[PDB]
Formats: structure tokens, sequence, C-alpha cells
């Protein structure tokens, strides 16, 4: 029910422009709450939670 | 980077 992925790395820096979005440095391990949206992910970096784009990160 | 749509975006 929540996608496969747990933990990604970042790939490309991601610039978050709304509050419910997760931002991030390329580099950055992202713990992945739901991945099994294909196109828009939920995680948790630095205790934040948010939204990020699937394709900016790899398992 | 690839290309952004938050068109997509679920709720979060």
């Amino acid at each position: 029910p929540l996608g496969s992925v747990r933990w990604a790395r970042a790939l490309y820096d991601f610039e978050a422009l709304e509050e419910d979005e997760l931002g991030f440095r390329s580099g950055e391990v992202v713990e992945v709450l739901d991945s099994s949206n294909p196109s828009w992910w939920t995680g948790r970096l630095h205790n934040k939670l948010g939204l990020f784009p699937a394709n900016y990160v790899a398992p | 980077a690839p290309s952004i749509d938050r068109s997509t975006k679920p709720p979060l």
C-alpha cells in the first residue's frame, strides 16, 4: 500500500515551493514514507514531512 | 534535472 521504496538518495536539488513539499540538496538521504504514487513520493528529512518528485531520488 | 509537474502532486 505504501510502495516498495523505504530509503532514497537525492539526485538533484529540489527546491520546495509550497508548505507540503520536502526540499533537499543532491546527496541527501531521504526516508521514504510513501512510494506508491508514481509522480510524487512522501518523505521525511530532518524531522520534516513533505512531497517530492519521485524522479528526483534513487532508491 | 527532470521537469517538475505540480499538477500531479497528490494531497500530503
